[PDB]
DNA sequence: ATGCGGCCGCAT
DNA sequence: ATGCGGCCGCAT
């Protein structure tokens, strides 16, 4: 899909050179400093063809803060070699990187394919390794013990679902009705999927 | 995680708040944080610290309210706590 | 009340900050003279000391571990400690995805060590190492 | 083209290759597992001088690694540098005129890596060697 | 007291061959003659794709020693090099 | 003072001069070893009728046609100082009004030139003040018995080239030799005893 | 996050 | 020598 941001949802479409699309979305959370940050990054083709477009898009989950740059790349392939600088630049991994590393203070890739979700739709895949993260985070509050694993696993977790905490420092999950709070949604989010 | 910063200014480049003209390197300067509408993440407005406190912000305490006034030199940081008290000249 | 005895002792106190302050930049003005910017990362990088992004801070960590020490690596992610205006904060990764959060105010660190390239420098600070550890604020 | 000869000859063509491309394998595990900064600290570690561009930053790194870190000069207290079929100095003699030395064999101290990059030295299976610079034998 | 012909993995792709006038592509092999530069005193490579350098007339008898920088280059390489000598 | 030709000036303006330095300075860098033999002129040009700036660098081979120049109309009266000062201490190493002319390694080195047949030809740059002259006589005496005591041809080529930067020569495209033939350093005494002839005509 | 100016290696 | 593009610290 089109970022609608960009304008060109009409007069263009998204590219995709094999396999991959050009249209990736990180994000990036970290709870001790509040931050909570998502990234669009599309590569637009002309519906004519020979147009090319970069749009970068970046701000706070949900909200208002943020902004976007649509730079029209002169060259029909240039535009691939500066979408690959700014994927690396960003995530630290290539752009057809068979794992995706997460790299320290870096993004981190999400898979994507009305509210509830503020990014847009989840794959299973994410959506399982959530489940397995709360599974953990279950234990160890079973444990009760080390807070930083804790931080850790809420960091991982906000990160692969995106939450609007508006302009709030999201809540740690060390809580146990919390966990059995997202896993109720992670369920919602589940039967939502399998409806589809 | 404070409200307030103040340093010497690491570059001219920065352009004071009230007056508009820009700020002169190694400098002592003032800012205070706020939201930058344009990204997720606090930025500093900076003022001359002359124009700091025309704007009708007050500190009590520097020591604890403010960052890096322990980082400044100390007749530095006695003005400092000098003008939180009043104002200005 | 009580405003002698007391009162006394926090004023000593407050000279032993200022001694120390003004002492420290009397030592980063003089490296700021005798030095350039690669002599400082020369020198950080000889203590094991991980070299910053900008000048200030750069001869900042400098004149930090030539007057208390090379600070040492950090007790569990690795990293390494700087000083932040009340204490010394870590800044290692103790995970790709959290940034550690350690933070003390005695660190451990080895004794600094001036290379002798620069010890027609090195007696331009009088020696004056002193066994002093960082004073921090009441 | 005696058998004597040719077969000294040809041996010494395989230790010349086998030298070259052990130096590129070297050359390219440290573009790999390490940054510009990471060899500019290496560089400065072993009291060597921090060239200006890439290309030199790694060839001098790989030359101090292999074969231990060039001391200063003898009488101008610069630095040496590999230069194809010897090792030229770089320093300055005096104000006005470069130093001139020249030679096969300069003074050396055992390169010394960072225990930082010990998981990146092992990356090198050690392999010291005690092998010298190899020279073409022309003239 | 130097050498004539130069030989390198392009430091950058900004250079651009002397002959097709096309950029030559970064960490490529690429070999220049060394020519007096008009606008400063001083000698400055003009570039050429392996490929195109032999096209111009240039031929190379012994490159262990006439070329700059052979030995610095990779096995293999400094053998296409030596063997295009020839021819 | 005298405006440069090249920069076409010479009538429609002057050469600049605040206070006692006139900013007009040629510098001069010869290595015999690569062979190197540069020149650098460096003028600020004021319009002899109006406030218009010229920054004028010239530079190239000496006393041949290898070479090139840039005029850069600076738009600010005074600015143009600012890029002259900063042109002449990233080439010399030296400030413009500094007491010592220090030389700096891989840098330049400022020639003094005489503001106020032989000046058109054997003197590639231009006239020299006597006390240039006078010291490549002094570097000549210690040429001469460097080569009665026959040893050491490192401290005979820094002497070459300190000669031969206070006292241009157009040697073409070709190497400088060096100065190690007594016959030479006759040769080049008697070419500056000529040359304390011609500057001692000038009354 | 990006914008932008100073800086430095590589071309010419 | 300068021109120019990539790079990185400092502003916003
Ligand atoms: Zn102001
Ligand atoms: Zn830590
Ligand atoms: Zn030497
Ligand atoms: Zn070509």
């Amino acid at each position: 899909a089109v970022d609608p941001d960009s304008g060109l949802e009409h007069s263009a479409h998204v590219l995709e050179k094999g396999g991959k699309v050009f249209s990736a979305t990180l994000g990036l959370v970290d709870i001790v400093k509040g931050t909570n940050s998502y990234y669009k990054l599309q590569l637009l083709e002309d519906d004519k063809e020979n147009r090319y477009w970069i749009f970068r898009s970046w701000g706070r989950v949900g909200t208002v803060i943020g902004s976007n740059k649509l730079e029209q790349m002169p060259s029909k392939e240039d535009a691939i070699e500066h979408f690959m600088k700014l994927y690396e630049e960003k995530t630290g991994n290539a752009w057809h990187s068979k794992n995706f590393t997460k790299y320290p203070k870096k993004f981190y890739p999400l898979e994507i394919d009305l509210q509830k979700m503020p990014l847009g739709k989840l794959s299973k895949r994410q959506i399982q390794a959530a489940y397995s993260i709360l599974s953990e985070v279950q234990q160890a509050v079973s444990q009760g013990s080390s807070d930083s694993q804790i931080l850790d696993l809420s960091n991982r977790f906000y990160t692969l679902i995106p939450h609007d905490f508006g302009m709030k420092k999201p809540p740690l999950l060390n809580n146990a009705d919390s966990v059995q709070a997202k896993a109720e949604m992670l369920d919602n989010l589940l039967d939502i999927e399998v409806a589809y | 995680d404070k409200l307030y910063r103040v340093e010497y200014a690491k570059s001219g480049r920065a352009s004071c708040k009230k007056c508009s003209e820009s700020i002169p390197k190694d400098s002592l300067r003032m800012a205070i944080m706020v939201q930058s509408p344009m990204f997720d993440g606090k930025v500093p407005h900076w003022y001359h610290f002359s124009c700091f406190w025309k704007v009708g912000h007050s500190i009590r305490h520097p020591d604890v309210e403010v960052d890096g006034f322990s980082e400044l030199r100390w007749d530095d940081q006695q003005k400092v706590k000098k003008t939180a008290e009043a104002g200005g000249v | 009340k009580k405003s002698k005895k007391e009162k006394d002792k926090d004023s000593k106190l407050e000279k032993a900050l200022k001694a120390q302050n003004d002492l420290i930049w009397n030592i980063k003005d003089e490296l700021k003279k005798v030095c350039s910017t690669n002599d400082l990362k020369e020198l950080l990088i000889f203590n094991k000391q991980q070299v910053p992004s900008g000048e200030s801070a750069i001869l900042d960590r400098v004149a930090d571990g030539m007057v208390f020490g090379a600070l040492l690596p950090c007790e569990e992610c690795s990293g390494q400690l700087v000083f932040k205006s009340d204490a010394y904060y870590c800044t290692g990764d103790v995970t790709a995805w959290t940034k550690c959060m350690v933070k003390t105010q005695t660190p451990n660190r080895k004794e600094w060590v001036t290379p002798k390239e620069f010890r027609e420098i090195s007696y331009l600070k009088k020696l004056k190492v002193k066994k002093q550890d960082r004073i921090f604020p009441p």
